[PDB]
């Protein structure tokens, strides 16, 4: 349900700034699916790295981390 | 699994223990089986801090015990169905129909099923059973609708209407609208019960149950002054019969004294001045003493009643005015006109 | 005047219109002539005479003498189809009352199980000394000679499984002789299991208890901090004068005619509470970092010289109090 | 000009009222449980009795194991369907009793447990055993915690309660007295037990209960009974947080007037510990001086009593409270440091005797209970 | 678009019947102190000499043994609320009991009649009826409708079930609730 | 029929001069009642 | 005769117990792609989407506290990964002779892209 | 307003005092440490003073910061 919580709205927000002129309605909760499946794949090795510290909390630096594994590297939050 | 392993003559040797394990590890109320105990995680907020005589005078009741049996009584004295009916729009123990999308409720049919006593096949509806008794016969319907006119020849003008109904799926009854719209003041609930100007529009759960501790509907568990004062006004709500507000003064709470409002005419009522404990805060909406009665009851020396007439909506409610002025009996059903020195 | 509505509820309506005027509303009470049953009450409903015959075999004339089988009343009544409000309580209530369901499914299965194993080993402590000739045919009535009929039931169908549960009892039933040391030996193993880890969550429930229940009996002081915020401010304070004022005001044109020249009156009894809320208040000034140090000293003597000037305490006795 | 402020005065026995107490227990009460997410719990019932063992107050009273009732036995008051769904209703064959379900509202609110039978059968066993030994004389005071189901009716059960035991045992009281008080100070309205007797004067149904939209919704003030029954269901409505000195103050003057009034000859007294403070369901702020004084000013009157136990859903109070009531009626005060029993673990952190109020507003104006005790003594006055 | 002028004062009694089974729970006292047929029985030999015309004599005859006939086929599909569901089928058993079929024209009162008179004209809109039939029915429901306001006091009493037991109206009990509302 | 429930519009005037009429006939009659009783029984006590 | 149950409660009343202008569909459109694409703010609500992340990360470990920057990370990233794939879905969609993205304009551009 | 929170403190403070020095503990809670610690470790108990005095303590060292707000309801409680 916090899932739901990505509102259909902010899928329109995220369609208008990718230049989609017309969303079906399908799709809001298809882009649910594909945003968790992807977040749970960099969460994931975020917190291995986090575990690999022994450290309990997560840093934005394991998370640009995790991306530069998965390949999409993210500059502006450190590293 | 051979739990008596019996001789060769039936006689028993030697049993053995089922499985145990098969719900030894049931999650209790605690969270955890009653096999173990609690676990860390629980327990690093429930313990202060955590780390990485039997002179039982109890057991003497059996023996003080004396069994008691002097009473005078003694010895002797495919496609899912829908989750609401189809009759009444309301949830419930259904009867599903086979071949129709349609439930009924066992005592919404004609005639009522038993729901120990049910069909033992199939069950089809009014409807259906009217489609395969359609689809069964080789005429078309309006020959067997000209057929049953002919034959009921003792009733010409119902005999339509009587034929039309045996396809008709049996319905709770309602009345029509144009029977609802005459009066205005009468709503039609949820589950399509009756409700008028004296029901309260039903509090939701975001405010009964999902407020805070120290404030509640019932205005009770806290002193709360924000209720002598007018919220579209400002000024202070002064109870009718004592003519004062008791707010209290937050040092002194004891000295407040509660009040509430009218739901009517918003006269506001002190708690203890119209004997009240509660705030009536659902249900129907409370009424203070200064109202005319829509309803009494008169002694003859049996009885007689008379009730108000109901609110009727402009276009069918006549008002009129009486010629005779002293003694004129209306049925207690008036209307206050404004008095326009001479007659003083 | 329509004949319709009888004399009594007339005065009774004219009493809440014309309560408080005494002089008038007996002008009334009498220019009218009132001298001073069938109260059914709102809660009770009278159900016909077919409703009330129901067969109830065990009442004699007396029963159906002295009981009521006519007026009933029901819950659902009461409540107009609405419901009930329960009692809101703390969290803390709420997880006290989650220790004790916790303490009571433990203490519930210990002492049933405690129970079940007292009857097996009566009956095993009875077959133990007999030889083994008549032993094949003993039997087992239902309830195992107790009171109960349902306890060893329920015990046996929690500590074996559920299919399992009925065949077993069935076999205590009708071959005690094997399965009652085996079933007792099983019982007596899960007591004590039971009972240590009762020990263990027993611990854990005291200190949680320790930790909650006296957050729990407290109510008003649990929203005490957020009240004080909200009423003790300017608004609040101005609204208890003007509402005593405006009772006194609306209760002057009525009776009492030498109206008080007085709203609020505060009693003062002890002398060292002044002494105490100033040993506080120049606590608060040395703790705090907010104001300067001139303006801490100047809060000081005027403080001290308001209280000296208002009251009838002198500065000398503030000053060696203080 | 009725009700009277007074401050709570201690409670004392009085030597020159010895009475001989019978106490109703058996053993078995207390392996039932409604469910695992149920607030009424019948193992208060021994945690409680296990405060009387070991308080050795077994030496000043009879201890007694009524026999169970049977199926007719429960049918002097109830229908004898509702007897017979509820001898043979289980867990199991809930599905077989669907009709019934809903007719005699059992398996939500009243949940269906394997030993429910059994268990109404030791209340009603128990409630008219005690009646029994009243009427024979063989007892002054009978205690019976087994029972206080004062909400069941004569088809349906309703507020935990199943078998109305209390009519049972004012019915075996019936037959030997001619006029029985009935006094609930169960936080909840005694509907049952009002219902049952609303129009006969034989019996007065007196109810000291919360009055808002609380359940069972009846025991309005007006609710005074009919026919033959008016004036002789007095309806005391109390709002929340109610402490021990207005409790007292509202309670004595009210009984007082009853018993120099309606005269009875026997007492029924149903000791919920729902009006306790800090009880789940319960909104009021007696401690438990406060719910021990009803029990000791019902006994100063010297009325052969039948002091049975209700309502009370934290345990560890109802326990405590029942326990210091029972003490009472052996004309001695238990000491408020707890023996050592086998749920000692209940009571902390102190340990004690005593259940401590909570600080909550006591809302109960004087004005409002003026008012509320002008109109009982005023409907009072047609009972002599 | 079918029509028909009820009466206020039947359209108030109506929905006094529904306030009374919805909202109060009441029931309907059957069988009554005055039926069904019993209505359309007098109201026939009321209207009867009113006028010297055989044809609306036939016509007449024809409407009340047409609306008897209609009330039996109809009261079981579509006439009562689903508490009176419950007593229908108490009624269904108990005659069936004494092996007589129940018919709704000597059990059931004149509201139930009111009940299908007011529900009659959506019936009319559902059949294939033309437009003669349906103007002449809503004629003789019209006529019999202005009728029942001359014995609106001796059909259509309003009487406490708590004070009278003579009342049209019966109060409920709780097993009644619970069997006709729970499942 | 819209003439079934037609309601009246009275004033406060009429209000008063007919909840005056009808308690002075209530109290008259009940006046010349307990009159016309006393005068009875003091008729059949003479009498006897 | 098929049964089921859907009161789903074994007694009644468990309450009363005890326990004017306006712009053609696009242009209001085209003039927020203009406002969402000049600007640079973020635009899914924030303590929604953190919340998805708690509730998601809690399968991998508990207890895991996350330093703020980090939900700020998993936000940026995010709306990244979206705003890429819905362009590309723009374009899955414009090829099809259409100007509406529909759900298999994504498992497609997916496909291709090679997440898959 | 402080005068009189303070003046319902002091107007109780010997029968409160009485009592909390008069605190026969129960035997078997000795015996089997059931009882709690926490209040005694922090003197926040208020045994072997006046318990008006120990109010105004309590409130001082709340005000200067080095008693926290919980310790500070709990002791009072
Ligand atoms: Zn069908
Ligand atoms: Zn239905
Ligand atoms: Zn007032
Ligand atoms: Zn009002
Ligand atoms: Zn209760």
């Amino acid at each position: 349900d916090n899932i739901q919580g990505i509102t259909k709205p902010a899928i329109r927000r995220l369609a208008r700034r990718g230049g989609v002129k017309r969303i079906s309605g399908l799709i809001y909760e298809e882009t649910r699916g594909v945003l968790k499946v992807f977040l749970e794949n960099v969460i994931r090795d975020a917190v291995t790295y986090t575990e690999h510290a022994k450290r309990k909390t997560v840093t934005a630096m394991d998370v640009v981390y995790a991306l530069k594994r998965q390949g999409r590297t993210l500059y502006g939050f450190g590293g | 699994k051979e739990l008596l392993e019996k001789d060769s003559k039936g006689n028993i040797i030697k049993l053995n223990e089922p499985s145990t394990i098969s719900e030894d590890s049931k999650v209790s109320v605690t969270g955890l089986p009653l096999n173990k105990g609690p676990s860390e995680k629980i327990k690093r907020e429930s313990l202060w801090n955590y780390r990485k005589r039997n002179d039982l005078k109890t057991f003497l009741t059996e023996n003080m015990t004396e069994e008691s049996n002097i009473r005078s009584t003694i010895g002797w004295n495919d496609f899912e169905n829908e989750d609401f009916c189809s009759a009444c729009n309301q949830s419930g123990s259904f009867l599903c129909c086979d071949t129709c999308p349609k439930s009924f409720h066992f005592l919404c049919l004609d005639p009522p099923i038993d729901p120990n006593n049910l069909p033992k096949g199939d069950w089809h509806c009014n409807e259906c059973k009217f489609k395969i008794f359609i689809n069964n016969s080789m005429a078309t319907l309006k020959k067997i609708e000209s057929n049953f006119i002919k034959q009921n020849n003792n009733v010409k003008i119902f005999a339509k209407l009587l034929f039309n109904i045996d396809s008709h799926n049996p319905k709770q009854f309602q009345l029509p609208n144009y029977i609802k719209e005459t009066f205005p003041a009468v709503k039609t609930g949820s589950r399509g019960q009756y409700s008028d100007e004296n029901d309260k529009i039903p509090l939701t759960d975001r405010q009964l149950f999902n407020t805070s501790y120290g404030q509640s509907i019932t205005k009770l568990d806290s002193y709360n002054p924000d209720t002598h004062i007018d919220s579209n006004s400002g000024k202070f709500l002064i109870c009718y019969k004592c003519n004062q507000t008791r707010l209290g003064s937050w040092s002194h709470p004891e000295n407040s004294r509660l009040i509430m409002t009218c739901d009517y005419c918003q006269t506001p009522w002190h708690l203890d001045c119209v004997p009240r404990a509660s705030f009536k805060n659902l249900g129907s909406k409370w009424k203070c003493p200064l109202h005319s009665p829509t309803k009494v009851y008169k002694k003859i020396h049996n009885y007689k009643v008379w009730k108000k007439q109901r609110l009727i909506n402009k276009k069918n409610q006549l008002y009129y005015e009486p010629l005779q002025k002293i003694g004129y009996q209306n049925n207690g059903n008036i209307q206050i006109i404004p008095t326009t020195n001479s007659i003083k | 005047s329509q004949d319709i509505l009888d004399l009594d509820d007339l005065v009774e309506k004219v009493d809440f219109y014309l309560g408080s005027n005494k002089e008038l509303f007996t002008w009334f009470k009498n220019f009218v002539g009132y001298q001073e049953c069938e109260a059914f009450g709102p809660s009770y409903k009278r159900l016909p005479k077919s409703d009330t015959f129901m067969p109830c075999s065990g009442r004699d004339d007396m029963c159906w003498e002295v009981l009521n089988d006519e007026w009933v009343g029901h819950p659902v009544w009461a409540s107009e189809d609405s419901g009930f409000i329960a009692h809101r309580k703390n969290q803390y209530e709420e997880t006290l009352f989650k220790i004790e369901e916790e303490r009571h499914e433990y203490d519930f299965y210990i002492e049933s199980n405690l129970r079940t194993i007292q009857c097996l080993e009566t009956i095993v402590n009875k077959i133990e000394n007999m030889t083994e000739n008549e032993k094949a045919n003993f039997k087992l009535p239902p309830g195992l000679g107790h009171t109960s009929m349902t306890i060893y039931k329920k015990v046996i169908r929690k500590v074996y499984d559920k299919e399992r549960g009925f065949e077993i009892i069935d076999a205590l039933h009708e071959h005690p002789a094997v399965t009652a040391p085996v079933v007792l030996k099983r019982l007596k193993q899960k007591d004590e299991e039971w009972r240590r880890a009762q020990r263990e969550w027993n611990k854990v429930w005291r200190e949680l208890e320790q930790k909650v229940f006296f957050k729990s009996l407290d109510h008003l002081g649990l929203t005490f901090k957020q009240a004080d915020k909200k009423l003790l401010t300017t608004k609040q304070l101005i609204s208890e004068i003007s509402s005593i004022k405006v009772d006194q005001t609306n209760k002057k044109i009525h009776w009492l005619t030498p109206k008080p020249k007085s709203q609020l009156d505060f009693d003062f009894p002890d002398k060292n509470i002044f002494y105490d809320i100033l040993c506080l208040a120049d606590t608060f000034i040395t703790h705090t970092t907010a104001y300067s140090n001139p303006d801490k000293e100047r809060l000081k003597d005027l403080l001290k010289y308001f209280i000296s000037l208002f009251f009838s305490i002198s500065f000398e006795k503030i000053e060696e109090s203080l | 000009m009725v009700y009277e402020a007074t401050p709570f005065d201690p409670i004392t026995v009085k030597p020159s009222d010895k009475r001989r107490v019978a106490y109703f227990y058996d053993a078995d009460v207390g392996n039932y449980a409604y469910g695992a997410g149920h607030p009424m719990k019948p193992h208060r019932i021994r945690m409680a009795h296990s405060l009387i063992m070991n308080y050795g107050l077994y030496k000043k009273m009879e201890i007694y194991r009524a026999k169970p009732a049977t199926k007719q036995e429960m049918c002097q008051f109830h229908t004898d369907e509702y007897i017979d769904f509820l001898s043979r209703v289980t867990p199991d064959n809930l599905e077989m009793f669907k009709r019934e379900s809903v007719k005699f509202n059992v398996g939500d609110d009243c949940p269906v447990f394997d030993g429910l039978y059994e268990y109404c059968s030791i209340s009603g066993g128990g409630s008219m055993e005690g009646a029994a030994r009243l009427n024979r004389g063989k007892c002054d005071v009978a205690v019976n915690y087994a029972g206080g189901l004062h909400h069941a009716k004569k088809s349906e059960a309703s507020g935990f309660c199943y078998l109305n035991d209390i009519v049972l045992g004012i019915i075996e009281l019936l037959r030997y007295h001619p006029r029985v008080l009935y006094i609930d100070i169960d936080v909840h309205h005694g509907d049952g037990v009002e219902e049952a007797f609303y129009t006969t004067d034989r019996v007065m149904t007196c109810s000291f209960h919360k009055y808002g939209e609380f359940f069972p919704g009846t025991g309005e003030l007006r609710d005074i009974g009919v026919g033959a029954g008016k004036n002789y269901a007095v309806n005391v409505p109390l709002r929340d947080g109610i402490d021990d000195a207005t409790y007292r103050s509202v309670f004595e003057p009210v009984i007082k007037k009853i018993m120099e009034w309606y005269q009875p000859s026997a007492v029924v007294l149903q000791c919920g510990g729902d009006s306790l403070s800090g009880d789940r369901l319960g909104c009021f702020n007696l401690s438990m001086e406060g719910h021990a004084n009803c029990v000791n000013y019902v006994k100063s009157f010297g009325i052969p009593m039948m002091v049975v136990g209700g309502g009370g859903y934290t345990m560890r109070n109802v326990a405590r409270t029942w326990c210091f009531e029972t003490g009472l009626l052996n004309n001695v005060v238990l000491d408020k440091d707890l023996p050592y029993n086998e749920y000692y673990e209940y009571y902390g952190p102190d340990y004690k005797l005593s259940v401590r109020p909570s600080n909550m507003f006591n809302v109960n104006t004087p004005e409002y209970l003026d008012k509320v005790m002008t109109n009982i003594f005023a409907n009072l006055e047609n009972t002599k | 678009k079918i029509s028909l002028q009820i009466p206020i004062k039947l359209k108030s009694v109506l929905v006094d019947d529904w306030e009374y089974v919805t909202k109060d729970k009441k029931i309907c006292r059957l069988p009554a102190d005055v039926t069904v047929e019993m209505v359309l029985n007098k109201y026939e030999h009321e209207v009867s000499q009113e006028l010297e015309s055989p044809g609306s004599q036939s016509q007449l005859s024809e409407y009340c043994a047409g609306l008897k006939l209609y009330f039996d086929k109809c009261l079981g599909n579509m006439l009562l609320y689903r508490l009176e569901r419950l007593q229908y089928d108490e009624l269904l058993k108990k005659s069936s009991k004494d092996q007589k079929p129940l018919v709704p024209i000597r059990i059931y009162g004149a509201i139930h009649l009111l009940r299908l008179i007011s529900v009659l004209p959506e019936l009319i809109s559902s059949t294939t009826m033309d437009l003669q039939s349906c103007q002449l029915l809503i004629k003789q429901t019209e006529d019999f409708l202005v009728w029942l306001l001359m014995h609106v006091d001796e059909y259509f009493n309003d009487k406490d079930p708590n004070r009278s037991d003579d009342a049209l109206y019966v109060n409920t009990s709780s097993q009644y609730e619970g069997v006709a509302l729970g499942m | 029929f819209n003439q079934d429930f037609k309601i009246t519009q009275i004033d406060e005037n009429s209000i008063k001069y007919d909840f005056f009429d009808k308690i002075y006939k209530s109290k008259m009659v009940q006046k010349r009642k307990l009159f016309q009783f006393q005068e009875s029984l003091i008729d059949k006590l003479v009498s006897n | 005769a098929r049964t089921k149950q859907t009161a789903r409660k074994s007694t009644g009343g468990k309450a009363p117990r005890k326990q004017p202008h306006r712009y053609r569909p696009g242009t209001v459109a085209l003039r927020e792609i203009r406002r969402y694409q000049k600007s640079t703010e973020l635009l899914i609500r924030k303590l929604p989407f953190q919340r998805l992340v708690r509730e998601i990360a809690q399968d991998f470990k508990t207890d895991l506290r996350f330093q703020s920057s980090a939900v700020m990370a998993l936000q940026e990233a995010s709306e990244a990964y979206l705003v890429a794939l819905f362009e590309d879905t723009n374009l899955a969609a414009i090829h099809a002779k259409r100007v509406t993205i529909m759900p298999k304009d994504i498992q497609l551009a997916r496909r291709i892209r090679g997440e898959r | 307003t402080i005068y009189e929170r303070l003046l319902e403190i002091k107007q109780m403070n010997e029968r409160v005092t009485k009592e909390i020095n008069t605190r026969s503990t129960v035997t078997f809670a000795k015996d089997l440490d059931l009882l709690s610690s926490q209040l005694s470790e922090m003197g926040l108990d208020f045994v072997g003073e006046d318990a008006y005095k120990q109010v105004l303590r309590l409130s001082r060292r709340l005000i200067n910061g080095d008693l926290e707000h919980q310790w500070f309801e709990e002791s009072l409680r």
